[PDB]
């Protein structure tokens, strides 16, 4: 009923100064959708293909010409006409357009900036937010949560220079009582943390994720900071605030063994690494450990779901990459209690809310969330409202390129009122 | 000078109820294609 | 269907993380414009006033609620069914409702938010995009121009906690023929500006706008590893790539006297710091030179401009605060050549066009220019388009808090073609 009538590609820039796709979705009677793909820079080997030029006259080779071209050459004519409110129907006819499994001929990237524009086109045409027509999208209209988040206020790994292997270090605002409260108090923590790590004389620059990127004497001494910048901030630690990590191991498992090169290339088997884990567990409240063992050690997985999944939050990321098939093998197996939902790992939306959908029936929790290549778009807050996914992972406090979605939290939270609960510590598989 | 044409929209034929229904369009990132 | 019906002001995060104001403007016919105001850290003493609360228990007393119930209470009932598109008229109402001269009742941020929100609004009214309102609110409609922008890829002074005193070191994509052409060479220079520090072990996390934020052992070093990257990323410096400084000297004036702390506390008169600059200006192709000098420093930045000003564009910044009333002093004193506008440091929309034609009536050039804590507002991309202005300041190549700028720059030159050229190096006061 609400006719494509026009699609535009454009190559912008993302939070890191490389190239991404926007899309635009226009609609017959004027409503107008925009959206655009963000980027990893820590990859699963397993994620549909990010397309790039490869020119390197260009943007040292990382352009988006082609993928731009997909957009605005067949898909834009494969839609023209179609109804923007049949999400299915329209990632359907991509997807199948592109005709490989990991959307290597038009990029996922392509792909997925369409995809999203659809789906704003489609509520506007609906006369609701996202969030809304996300929630009858999903078949649970009017269900809806504000997610807790955790937020990367120290950055390792890919994502900043510094000598610290693990990728994320996050603390959680589980005892506020709105999305609003649990902003502020990871504002107050984040600012008390620049002066902590000012009086130990640590570079207080940021990351890609907006999180201070200092040099450390370990890896652990991330959790050490972040607990006297609660302290300082004047609340109290696994009470008010809890902790989680984004270890993104696949990136320092070498030979067989997980290596910190921070840590002078201290080397551990999985099992090792697991039971290292697990000591960090019993001196910090750390609630949520995502990607602790390389995306192919699904051995390591069972074993660490057996020993830690009863008491922590188990996340998969490059080990699921958004995609159904490979999350419902690991639910079989035993494998992780949690996914990572990252709409550019798989390329749709509608493939997206699958992901979503099966880790709830599994009693999986999902977190939606960023990529560490970002832009000003906000989509991940309408879906992680318009999901009740119940939590999500969107940066530090600091960079738009992660707070335009707190912003945008916010704004849902003040329309939706109680409508949309803040649950706090209990939306965390195993509290 | 300043030039006087034939003008305006007399509703918006995309109408938000709250800004966060669309920030895009409310913050003017996109636009709405007219006629029609 | 153009009549205000409803204002909404809220507490929003900056990119720093400190709240600021965000206003949404609907009208009668369902017209909705939303903004925000933006924030300083190297604010100039006669900026009009940034209200905050004060309250220790929030946000370490960085709170805007008083601004905000500004906006939602005595701003938004004084503007109920007033005409959007009479920007001019909305702006004399919540002026003369503050009452004072520098906003202090509500806050240049509260009326900032609402003036630019009201923009928007009524261009959404009128059909259009703001920078085509804004263009016909100039009264020079369908005049435009994309903007040479100057893009600060090392950060220092109040934006990092380095030990580089001046504020800014900036690169200008001079040879390029679009805005986006500009904007990939900057990208490409950022780039391979990493690898360059690298290189020497110097540290490539990013400062407040975007740049690198490394140690460096003088000021002048962030020049020569700049010059390094272009010639890396394959670009003729002087040709292709222009440099562009903001001393932020105000922030290192100290008894009388310019005093680089992360040189061993060099001190420097205002005439040597003068000559010190001037000598830079011939090593490098530095082309722009913003607040050289301090806010007060009158005299001192009287003897600038008949040292440099022939050859280089002298921006004031914290000398002229966006005002009309300091600028003109200025232009009648013969003070510097160019003015950097933002639009927080007056708080409306109309007084920041008064500022932008009163330099070009006399001259100056414009620099449209962001704070160092930004949103992901871009107004400033149409305001810079929609004024011709020339000239943009919107920071590094990295951030979205920066690059959604960018993005809107390269959005709006898709949509103008050859009716926003790109100029090039003669948009910059004394480059022909
Ligand atoms: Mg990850
Ligand atoms: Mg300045
Ligand atoms: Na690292
Ligand atoms: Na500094």
């Amino acid at each position: 009923m609400s006719k494509i009538v026009k699609i535009i590609g454009r190559e912008i820039i993302d939070s890191r100064g490389n190239p991404t796709v926007e899309a635009e979705v226009h609609l017959e009677g004027g409503f107008v959708g925009m959206a655009a793909a963000p980027s990893g820079a820590s990859t699963g080997s397993r994620e549909a293909l990010e397309l790039r030029d490869g020119d390197k006259s260009r943007f040292l080779g990382k352009g988006v010409t082609k993928a731009v071209a997909a957009v605005n050459g067949p898909i834009a004519q494969a839609l023209i006409g179609k109804d923007a409110k049949d999400q299915a129907g329209i990632d359907k006819i991509m997807i199948d357009l592109d005709g490989t499994e990991n959307k290597s001929k038009f990029g996922a990237n392509a792909i997925l900036a369409v995809s999203l524009a659809n789906a704003k086109a489609a509520a506007a045409a609906k006369g609701m937010p996202l969030y809304e027509h996300i929630a009858e999208l999903n078949g649970t209209p009017g269900k809806y949560s504000m997610p807790v988040p955790m937020m990367n206020i120290i950055n390792g790994g890919e994502h900043a220079d510094n000598n610290v292997d693990i990728q994320e270090f996050m603390i959680q605002p589980v005892g506020a009582k709105t999305v609003k409260e649990a902003i502020r108090m990871g504002s107050e923590v984040f600012h008390h943390l620049a002066k902590v790590l000012k009086a130990k004389g640590m570079n207080t620059a940021v990351g890609d994720e907006g999180g201070y990127a200092p040099n450390l004497g370990s890896n652990a001494e991330a959790l050490a900071v972040i607990a006297e910048a609660v302290k300082a901030a004047g609340y109290e630690l696994g009470k008010d605030i809890t902790l989680a990590m984004d270890c993104a191991a696949s990136e320092f498992y070498k030979d067989g063994k997980y290596v910190l090169a921070g840590e002078g290339n201290k080397a551990f088997t999985s099992e090792e690494f697991t039971h290292f884990l697990e000591e960090l567990t019993k001196q910090y409240p750390i609630v949520s450990i995502e990607d602790g063992l390389d995306e192919s050690d699904w051995d390591g997985f069972a074993y660490q779901t057996k020993v830690l999944g009863d008491k922590i939050q188990l996340v998969g990321d490059d080990l699921f990459v958004t995609n159904t098939k490979i999350l419902k093998e690991g639910i079989e197996k035993g494998i992780a209690n949690s996914i990572l939902i990252k709409f550019n790992q798989i390329g749709s939306l509608t493939e997206t809310l699958a992901a979503i959908k099966m880790a709830k029936d599994a009693g999986y929790t999902a977190v939606i969330s960023h990529r560490s290549g970002e832009t000003e778009d906000a989509t991940i807050a309408d879906l992680a409202v318009g999901t009740a996914a119940g939590q999500i992972k969107t940066g530090s406090m600091s960079r738009s390129d992660r707070v335009a979605k707190y912003n945008q939290l916010i704004r849902i939270e003040e329309a939706l009122g109680e409508k949309a609960p803040y649950n706090g510590r209990k939306e965390i598989k195993g509290q | 000078r300043r030039y006087r044409d034939e003008r305006y929209p007399t509703q918006s034929p995309m109408p938000l109820t709250v800004a966060c229904a669309s920030p895009e369009l409310a913050s003017g990132k996109v636009w709405i294609r007219y006629p029609i």
